[PDB]
């Protein structure tokens, strides 16, 4: 159900259509910025993550394949380990950004921190932050695993 | 001599089939003032006389001549021409709106909104109108600042990516920033009210904090803070404070 | 309609406004309180009329700073028009501020305020307290720097509460005249091309200045006289518009405004030389003397030699001895506007200005009531019918030579409210809505289609550019018969130069090549007019200086004793307003002359102010 | 020429007209409230499920994630779903597949939870890679 000026806002998009007016073009025309692409990746993240534990927790269930031997078939492939610990970082880094800026957005939704400097440091911190984290939960595990490999007892 | 490239959209409604185009047009800078808008003027007087936009004020008070200028939402009047001549600079209506002509969107949608804000002094009761002038102190006016400055020329809600999608349902920054003046106010008696008409999940609510809005406000406005302000009344984590009280010998 | 075919729609309203600044807008919130069906018609969205463009403030002896008096108020409004205003006009104006001002404020005008919570007001340009033997008032009530910006979003918002309906960016081409009486008006809609037109118990003219008629101006590109000249066509003569106020500061390179406002603060303006001159051409109000006195005081140091800049062509305008926060308190949006066109940051350096061509005090003239009138000297006065005139298009006339600052957002708010006033009382439910006349308005029709499909080698653009150079040129802040002579010359002959008119666009959905065409026109009339006015009055009132003329040319000489003195005859003397009559076919004007009210509405409430020296 | 048809008034909002009549709908403030608050209650959430692991965790992961999933493509739903651009039937039956995806993803989480390894060790086993 709708406000007035929702009403009104309908038959006006529908007096537009009639008119076979255009549109002006908007996100293939607008300056990329801290503003609208940290916000897209916000989106783009929490989706991703959404996405994956729908089709990684149905397509299990619906197919032969469990995790198990979906994890031994891609060590099979056995491919370069640097690699690999980019895949990781893949994976923690919407993790760690969507955390992060979500706390980010929340401050903005309580009206803190909007002054344009502001925005910009925590977008800024927000991305850094994530990335530390992400770097950090995949290198120091493989750090570990070196020193296992070539230390003494 | 130094000839500076404008990359400008065009529609003309009136040819049958016609699509929106870009056309290039060179311009000397030392033949030109200092801003788009001369070029554009120059462009329409001295090239083509078809070439049409809105504009009015030559000091960006008036909020007419709004449009996209190398991708982001502000005056041509008071936006400097970038003088490196080796790059075009891209001159679009306002994002996402259905354009009439040219760089002239149709704005009726925005001013029926802000309409909608009922945008004048409210007071439950009634007042002898041209008696005496109601009290304010200064610190209560002074709420108003960075409020009332507003020229209603849309940079910031067609900035909006969630006012593109969703302008029929969602007020976006300008009308909102505009009703939280109205709101936080000390003289005017309906901020109850004036809250109840944006309750709904879309009036206030599909603001997604993306913060174009602030970034490309071409007086250094913050609809964003007034928008997060909006939702901290809405969600009752903030009240308007009760007016302060008119002194005796007033 | 001669070459393409028109779509034409027709309107019943019981009144039209033609103009949505702050005079239109007054007008409409009155009349829609009044529950009269309310049009009103602008080409432009309302807010962006030059009233938003307004910045110093509006004048009412609130008091809120000291104890002050309307009568004072009136006073300076007199002499400030050089006894050239009429003074029950005048009268109207000054005793209704108090209540005009305090309505805006009632109305959620933020205006800046007090310690006593009370609206803040700053001292201005010629006025003061105890009429004129006091010191310098302080009644011009702001909103900082922009105080026309506020009143007009107030304005427009509260005009949305009563129900008037608004034709928004349709281009008034004509009144529509029947016998001698207005029924209305015909316009073009911008956004589809259609022509409209309104039938009308009552219109409203209230469509600003002319001050693009020149080259430089701090006026918006939308101020083309087009209400004056549509009284024009109508045949109707105009008043006065020899007088052209040029504001004292309009920023050096490119005409925008820097408030008087500044002055009002503190600031004042320095020559080459380093010295605050205005001590020098006005010892007692100094740089917060009128605007004419100002101006021509600027313009003589650029004359000889203290003219500041690479081309010693203009004057600083000082406000960095002034505390940062009084500047950005006072003062923010001249704060900005000269960072941004002058790369000027005003705690450290001084602003660039020079005189600029800034507001009209001649127009449509009308009595004390707003309502229209053309004058003979057998008839007298006579009201054009179901007609109203308000705002700067209009010549009350409350300004006189020489418009004080602060008095013009005064003056339409008061006579726009004056309007609805007094059309309420005349006006009544028993007068039924006009039908038009048969072929009404097919002549504006037929000269848009001409201008639509314009065939010559004078592109409008070209032909605009030598009208203002002349104009500047010839009609500037010192004038004389030679240039004047000549200057009416080429103006008549450019006049001549609109047959040969060339225009682009052929569409009729938003061309602003065919709205600036007729804006052309329209600027034609208003200044070829303007100047043959100035050509004839061989005096120097207010802001028309001739310098083959040094003196002002009253009844008496009134810089000796009167008595013992013989009066000269009307004929003789130059008190008296200039009536422009046009034909806008040929272009000939033909003048008349109409004579200068003295006595107030009512002389139990106040004494008419009998002519004196003007001296700041 | 001028034989003319008779105009009517241009769309225009009117703020009291519309007034007239006008209950308020339901407030979406309580509602947006808890949104945000369940989001920061999330914040330790996150961090306690990379230093605690098993079945318990897993559990808690899995409810909290659906249920902040849920709010969260409701909301680019109600974005993208938009009636303009798909008519009215087919925005209300992605309107409808929008508690059809929160569904399917707790399912489909129980399951993997239940008779797979779950979150918890599933991370374990990419990360020993
Ligand atoms: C830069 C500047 C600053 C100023 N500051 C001050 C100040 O601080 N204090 C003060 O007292 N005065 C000031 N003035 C003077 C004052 O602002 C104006 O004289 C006054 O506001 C004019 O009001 P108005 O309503 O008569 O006209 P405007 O506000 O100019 O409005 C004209 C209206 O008529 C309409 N119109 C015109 N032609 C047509 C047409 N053909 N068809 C349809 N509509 C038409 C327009 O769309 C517009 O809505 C200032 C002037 C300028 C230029
Ligand atoms: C596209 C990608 C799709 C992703 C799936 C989407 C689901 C997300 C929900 C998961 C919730 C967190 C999971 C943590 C986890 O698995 O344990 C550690 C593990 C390692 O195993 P392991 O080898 O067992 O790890 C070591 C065990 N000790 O996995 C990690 O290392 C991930 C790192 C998580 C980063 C934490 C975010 C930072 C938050 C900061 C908050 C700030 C203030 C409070
Ligand atoms: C750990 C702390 C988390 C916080 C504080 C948080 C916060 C938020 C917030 C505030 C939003 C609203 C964005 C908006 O409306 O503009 C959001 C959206 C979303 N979140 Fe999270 N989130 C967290 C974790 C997660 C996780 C782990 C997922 C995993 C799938 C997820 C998926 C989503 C989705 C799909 C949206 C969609 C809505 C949108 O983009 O607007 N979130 N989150
Ligand atoms: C991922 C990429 C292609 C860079 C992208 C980025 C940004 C957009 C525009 N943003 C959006 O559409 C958006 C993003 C986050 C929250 C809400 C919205 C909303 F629906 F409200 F607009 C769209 C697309
Ligand atoms: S806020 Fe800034 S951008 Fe949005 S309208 Fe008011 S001025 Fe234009
Ligand atoms: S860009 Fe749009 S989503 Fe909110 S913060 Fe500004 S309004
Ligand atoms: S012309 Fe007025 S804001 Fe640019």
């Amino acid at each position: 159900e709708k406000t007035p000026i929702q009403v009104w806002g309908w038959d006006y998009l529908m007096r537009q259509r009639a008119l076979k007016r255009p549109i002006a073009p908007h996100l293939t025309i607008y300056k990329p910025q801290m503003t609208w692409m940290v916000s897209g990746l916000h989106r783009v993240t929490g989706c991703a993550m959404a996405g994956t534990l729908l089709i990684g927790g149905v397509g299990f269930s619906v197919l032969p394949l469990d995790f198990t031997t979906f994890v031994e078939f891609i060590r099979g492939l056995g491919i370069p380990w640097v690699i690999l610990d980019t895949f990781k970082f893949i994976i923690a880094f919407p993790i760690a950004f969507h955390t992060l800026n979500g706390i980010r957005f929340i401050g903005f939704d309580m009206a803190k921190g909007t002054d344009i400097p502001s925005i910009y440091r925590g977008a800024y911190l927000v991305l850094g932050l994530a990335a530390l984290i992400s770097l950090a939960v995949v290198v120091y595990p493989r750090w570990e695993r070196h020193k296992k490999a070539t230390l003494p007892t | 001599k130094r000839i500076k490239t404008f990359e400008i959209y065009r529609f003309n409604p009136e040819e049958p089939g016609a699509k929106p185009k870009l056309q290039k047009f060179d311009v000397d800078l030392d033949k030109c003032g200092t801003m788009v808008l001369d070029a554009l003027i120059k462009i329409k007087n001295e090239v083509d006389p078809t070439l049409t936009f809105r504009r009015s004020c030559r000091e960006g008070i008036c909020g007419s001549c709004a449009m996209n200028i190398a991708g982001e939402n502000t005056l041509a009047c008071i936006c400097n021409i970038d003088q490196n001549t080796s790059k075009t600079t891209k001159i679009y209506p306002l994002p996402h709106m259905f354009v009439i002509k040219d760089l002239v969107p149709d704005m009726n949608l925005f001013y029926a909104q802000y309409a909608s804000i009922q945008p004048w002094l409210q007071k439950k009761t009634k007042i002898n109108l041209g008696e005496k002038q109601q009290y304010q102190s200064i610190k209560e006016q002074e709420k108003l600042d960075g409020l009332y400055e507003c020229i209603l020329c849309a940079c910031c809600s067609a900035s909006c990516p969630s006012y593109w999608w969703n302008a029929d349902k969602y007020l976006g920054p300008a009308v909102l920033m505009q009703a939280y003046r109205w709101i936080i106010d000390s003289r005017d008696d309906s901020a109850a009210e004036r809250l109840a008409r944006m309750q709904d999940g879309f009036s206030a609510f599909k603001c997604h904090t993306i913060m174009n809005c602030t970034k490309t406000c071409p007086k250094h406005l913050n609809p964003a803070r007034a928008i997060g302000e909006i939702k901290m009344l809405l969600t009752k984590m903030k009240t308007k404070p009760a007016p302060l009280p008119t002194p005796a010998n007033f | 309609s001669n070459i393409a075919q028109y779509k034409v729609i027709d309107h019943a309203y019981d009144v039209v406004i033609i103009g949505a600044g702050g005079a239109g807008l007054r007008a409409a919130m009155g009349l829609g309180e009044a529950g009269f069906k309310t049009a009103v018609v602008t080409k432009m969205f309302p807010t962006r009329s030059h009233t938003t463009a307004a910045q110093g403030g509006i004048n009412a002896a609130l008091g809120s700073m000291n104890p002050d008096d309307w009568k004072w108020h009136f006073y300076d409004t007199v002499k400030g028009s050089d006894w050239l205003g009429d003074q029950n006009a005048m009268h109207y104006l000054t005793r209704n501020a108090v209540e005009a001002v305090t309505e805006l404020e009632n109305f959620g005008m933020p205006f800046s305020r007090t310690p006593e919570g009370k609206i803040y007001q700053r001292s201005f340009g010629g006025q003061s307290n105890n009429y004129g033997k006091g010191g310098v008032a302080k009644r011009t009530c702001c909103v900082a720097d922009r105080t026309g910006h506020s009143m007009l979003h107030t304005l427009y918002g509260n005009s949305l509460r009563c129900h008037c309906t608004f034709f928004i960016e349709y281009f008034a081409l004509d009144l529509l005249m029947d016998k001698g009486r207005c029924v209305g008006v015909i316009a073009l809609c911008l956004e589809d091309g259609t022509i409209h037109r309104f039938r009308s118990k009552r219109t409203i003219v209230a469509t600003g200045g002319y001050g693009r008629a020149y080259f430089s101006c701090t006026t918006a590109h939308m101020n083309t006289g087009d209400g004056t000249a549509l009284a024009t066509r109508a045949g109707i003569a105009l008043e006065d518009l020899e007088f052209i106020q040029f504001h004292p500061t309009g920023i050096y390179g490119v005409g925008c405004l820097i408030t008087e406002g500044s002055r009002g603060e503190g600031g004042f303006l320095v020559n080459s030389e380093g010295e605050r001159f205005m001590e020098r051409y006005a010892p007692k109000a100094k740089d917060l003397a009128s605007r004419d006195v100002v101006s021509r005081a600027e313009t003589i140091e650029i004359m000889e030699g203290r003219g500041v800049g690479p081309e010693k062509d203009h004057i600083y305008l000082q406000l960095h001895h002034l505390p940062a926060e009084q500047l950005h308190q006072r003062l923010p949006g001249i704060s900005e506007t000269a960072k941004i066109f002058a790369g000027v940051d005003v705690t450290k350096e001084p602003i660039p200005v020079i005189p600029t061509v800034h507001y009209n005090m001649g127009g449509i003239p009308t009595n004390y009531k707003a309502q229209v009138i053309k004058y003979t000297k057998e008839g007298g006065d006579k009201i054009v019918p179901g007609l109203y005139a308000c705002g700067e298009c209009a010549c009350h006339s409350v300004h006189g030579a020489n418009r004080l600052g602060a008095n013009s957002l005064l003056d339409a708010v008061v006579f726009g409210r004056a309007c609805s006033i007094n059309i309420k009382e005349e006006l009544k439910p028993d007068e039924k809505i006009p039908e038009l006349p048969e072929g009404a308005g097919e002549e504006s029709i037929a000269n848009l289609d001409a201008v639509r499909y314009a065939n010559g080698d004078v592109p409008t653009a070209e032909l605009r550019l030598t009208m203002q150079k002349t104009m500047q040129k010839h009609a500037g802040v010192f004038r004389r018969g030679d240039i004047l002579a000549e200057g009416v010359k080429k103006m008549m002959d450019l006049f001549k130069e609109l047959k040969r008119l060339k225009t682009t666009d052929r569409s009729l959905i938003w061309n602003s090549d065919l709205t600036e065409s007729l804006e052309l026109q329209n600027l034609m009339l208003n200044a070829t007019q303007t100047i043959v006015a100035a050509e004839n009055r061989k005096e120097s009132r207010g802001a028309h200086a001739r310098d083959d003329f040094p003196k002002r040319e009253d009844e008496y000489d009134y810089s000796k004793p009167i008595e013992g003195q013989t009066k000269r005859p009307f004929e003789k003397h130059w008190r008296k307003h200039t009536l422009t009559k046009q034909d806008p076919r040929t272009g000939h004007i033909t003048l008349d002359y109409r004579p200068v009210i003295d006595k107030t509405l009512d002389p139990a409430e106040v004494d008419w102010i009998p002519p004196i020296i003007r001296s700041y | 020429t001028s034989a003319a048809v008779t105009g009517a008034a241009p769309p225009q909002f009117d703020p009291i007209a519309a007034e007239k009549g006008f209950k308020p709908l339901h407030s979406h403030g309580t509602l947006f409230k808890i949104e945000r608050y369940f989001a920061a209650a999330m914040v330790p959430l996150i961090p306690a499920a990379y230093f605690i692991h098993g079945r318990e965790m897993d559990l808690c992961l899995a409810l909290a994630l659906t249920l902040h999933v849920h709010w969260g493509v409701w909301g680019v739903v109600n974005d993208y779903g938009r009636p303009f651009v798909l008519g009215d039937t087919l925005a209300a039956a992605v309107r409808v597949g929008a508690y059809i995806f929160t569904a399917c993803l707790l399912a489909g989480l129980l399951y993997f939870n239940e008779h797979d390894v779950g979150l918890t060790r599933a991370f374990e086993m990419v990360w020993e890679l």
